[PDB]
DNA sequence: GCCTACCGGTTCGCGAACCGGTAGGC
DNA sequence: GCCTACCGGTTCGCGAACCGGTAGGC
């Protein structure tokens, strides 16, 4: 990391490191019962100590010049151990009673709609606002990159909570994980106590947070880099970083009428809170996504299905394709375990865009997902391994798009019929879900841009 | 936990928020707990007991609202209770309990300042260590646990976390650590404890123990 | 969270005094 | 042969000063 500007000597003297170990640590301590939720940043520029309650004006600091440079190590490692409990070097860290815990820090030639697409998916201040509702610390998280091993442990704590919640474990067991999580990921609750992770959807909410938070740091990783040479334009630099060939499907096109039909037709009768309006149609072609999908063009039963996600995620979805949840993450929220989920109705997928009356525009995908021999399920069931000969799973719903009006498209079955009753009604799903447990089975075809019309 | 706090001045150093003069040592003083601007933690705003009731604060029931009320001397509790404002068997057991509650309050207080007269802090520290007790930080708190130890008994370790239980207002709270991240939350009115063993070194133990002290358990408020 | 007045425990500094060696007087 | 006024040097006694660990304050 760099120098903390609270010292006032940020662009004057560099932060020091002895060969490998950088003399700079950002500690944290939370006790849900007491309500305390604090930070403690220590640095060696001069020694600098910062402290207070995370996400508020509560706190203070002390910049202090040393007599010498060897006295700095003496003052630093002493203050460190006094606060954290451990020595500066260690094989594995161990938390101590009421001591702190250290956090692991690390002229454009394109169409106007395509420029707006980059404008929409690379505005990171819009992604910052998106995190404000989650209560993630807004202050130093953009400059302070939280580690990958750290976030995996944060995922692991969430998965431990769901396990603890499922079989009604002790309050202390739950108290620990709730403490552990908020220490590991600094939250901003202001002057009130951190809430206990006791619900089934609270872990899911914090699981979704980590998923979104990850994609913002990924969006930064793309934006920060490349070769800054005076030749290409700023928007073109970010376009090439997406690693995809995007084209604008004209409204006069015959295939464009099919998508607008697929949007208009497959709107849910129950999801009457909003009304869609297709602003744009983009034909999308990822880098080497056809090379990996070649295997599954042999596979039968290929369907063109909807998939919606936050506008913040589309920065990463274009660059890395659609990804399955990590193995450390909790299985809560998922109906049939971790995998890529799809729907035949635009509305059901459109809810995952997370749009409001203030933020109207939203992005939704259409991918040629090779379903193949399907494993049909009625009720929710967390699966680990698929049955033999099955390449996908299907959640059977009440309403299904008319199978006798299934139009084809480039050798892909597009179910754009209106809703009728399904074959079986002993299910706990209202609409269909299509699940693939391999990132190779998906092949993204179209990206849409949708305006939502509410009534308020 | 509580908003307010009352105790005898642990030092004649802290000033009074209203009048801004030094609150003298061992004097009855009251506080109001506020959020410290300088660090993440509550801090007491100490007042002179006289000055506390002119700021406009009105504690309806001190015993349930103010912290450290039960630890005070019996006569001093009544001063707070009055100044805050400005059937046969039922009333008998009710009245006779308050008789036994005073009996227990000023029994410990007689024992407390008896040890303060005869013993130094190092004697009281080594008293607790001999009885396998955690030595607390603070002068007042040390003899508070020694007096608790002698009258009722040497507190045995906790069931799960193996820490030290401590009397706090209305119960014995465990102060140990169930884990490194979290504190233990064991609480009880009837804790486990063996008998208090004074070492041989006590030429005034016959005088202190001669103060009509028999076997009895901790009595709590209603 | 950090600052600092307070506590006990040891050291330090300096003048009184103790003391032995001595050389001028008778 | 004593006595004794004078001087250098060691010891002794006691209050000032020093100091590290900490309970209380904000
Ligand atoms: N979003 C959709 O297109 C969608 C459409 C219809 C049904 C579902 C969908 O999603 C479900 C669940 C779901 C959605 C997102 C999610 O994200 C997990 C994190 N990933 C986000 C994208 O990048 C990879 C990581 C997990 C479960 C569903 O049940
Ligand atoms: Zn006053
Ligand atoms: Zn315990």
């Amino acid at each position: 990391a760099a120098v903390d500007p609270d010292s006032g000597l940020e662009h004057s003297a560099h932060v020091l490191e002895k060969g490998g170990k950088v003399f700079s640590a950002t500690l944290g301590l939370v006790d849900i019962v007491k309500g305390t939720n604090s930070y403690y940043k220590l640095q060696l520029l001069w020694i600098f100590r910062s402290w207070g309650r995370v996400g508020t004006v509560i706190g203070s600091n002390k910049l202090e010049q040393m007599p010498s440079k060897e006295d700095a190590i003496e003052h630093f490692m002493k203050l460190y151990e006094e606060k954290t409990g451990n020595a500066w070097h260690s094989k594995n860290f161990t938390k101590y009673p009421k001591k702190f815990y250290p956090l692991e820090i690390d002229k454009s030639k394109l169409p106007k709609p395509v420029q707006d697409l980059i404008k929409m998916i690379f505005d990171v201040e819009s992604m910052k606002k998106a995190m404000v509702e989650y209560e993630i610390d807004l202050q130093k998280m953009p400059l302070g990159k939280l580690s990958k091993r750290q976030i995996q442990a944060a995922y692991s704590i969430l998965s431990e909570v769901q396990q603890a919640v499922s079989q009604g474990s002790s309050d202390s067991q739950i108290l620990d994980l709730s403490n552990r999580f908020y220490t590991l990921i600094p939250h901003d609750f202001g002057m009130k106590k951190p809430p206990l992770l006791n619900n089934a959807d609270s872990v899911q909410a914090k699981v979704e947070m980590l998923d979104n938070l990850l994609d913002i740091e990924v969006a930064y990783s793309l934006l920060r880099g490349g070769s800054d040479d005076s030749s290409k334009d700023p928007i073109d630099v970010n376009y090439e970083k997406l690693k995809t060939d995007i084209k604008v499907v004209d409204r006069d096109s015959e295939e464009a009428e099919i998508i607008r039909k697929y949007v208009k037709n497959t709107h849910a009768t129950t999801h009457n809170a909003y009304d869609l309006e297709v602003i744009d149609i983009f034909k999308i072609e990822r880098e080497g996504e056809c090379q990996r999908y070649k295997p599954f063009k042999q596979l039968h039963n290929r369907r063109l299905l909807w998939h919606g996600s936050r506008t913040t995620n589309f920065a990463g979805i274009l660059s890395q394709g659609l990804r399955i949840a990590p193995p450390e993450a909790p299985v809560t929220g998922y109906m049939f375990g971790k995998g890529i989920y799809f729907a035949d109705m635009v509305s059901k997928s459109a809810n995952y865009c997370h749009t409001s009356q203030g933020d109207p525009i939203g992005l939704i995908l259409l991918g040629e997902v090779a379903l193949g021999n399907m494993y049909e399920l009625k009720h929710a069931s967390h699966i680990s391994k698929l049955p033999k000969g099955k390449h996908s799973v299907k959640g059977l719903g009440k309403t299904t798009p008319d199978p006798s009006a299934n139009i084809s498209l480039d050798g892909v079955d597009v179910p754009l019929g209106t809703g009728i009753s399904s074959g079986v009604n002993d299910t706990s799903l209202l609409y269909n879900e299509y699940i693939v447990y391999d990132i190779a089975q998906v092949n993204l075809k179209y990206l849409l841009k949708l305006k939502f019309n509410f009534k308020t | 936990d509580k908003l307010y706090r009352v105790e005898y001045a642990k030092s004649g150093r802290a000033s009074c928020k209203k009048c801004s003069e030094s609150i003298p040592k061992d004097s009855l003083r009251m506080a109001i707990m506020v959020q410290s601007p300088m660090f993440d933690g509550k801090v007491p705003h100490w007042y002179h007991f006289s000055c506390f009731w002119k700021v406009g604060h009105s504690i309806r029931h001190p015993d349930v609202e103010v912290d450290g009320f039960s630890e005070l001397r019996w006569d001093d509790q009544q001063k707070v209770k009055k100044t805050a404002e400005a059937s046969k068997k039922e009333k008998d057991k009710d009245s006779k309990l308050e008789k036994a509650l005073k009996a227990q309050n000023d029994l410990i207080w007689n024992i407390k300042d008896e040890l303060k007269k005869v013993c130094s802090t190092n004697d009281l520290k080594e008293l607790l260590i001999f009885n396998k007790q955690q030595v607390p930080s603070g002068e007042s708190a040390i003899l508070d646990r020694v007096a608790d130890g002698m009258v009722f008994g040497a507190l045995l370790p906790c069931e799960e976390c193996s820490g030290q239980l401590v009397f706090k207002s209305d119960a014995y709270y465990c102060t140990g650590d169930v884990t490194a991240w979290t504190k233990c939350m064991v609480k009880t009115q009837t804790p486990n404890r063996k008998e208090w063993v004074t070492p041989k070194e006590f030429r005034e133990i016959s005088y202190l123990k001669k103060l009509k002290v028999k076997k009895q358990d901790r009595i709590f408020p209603p």
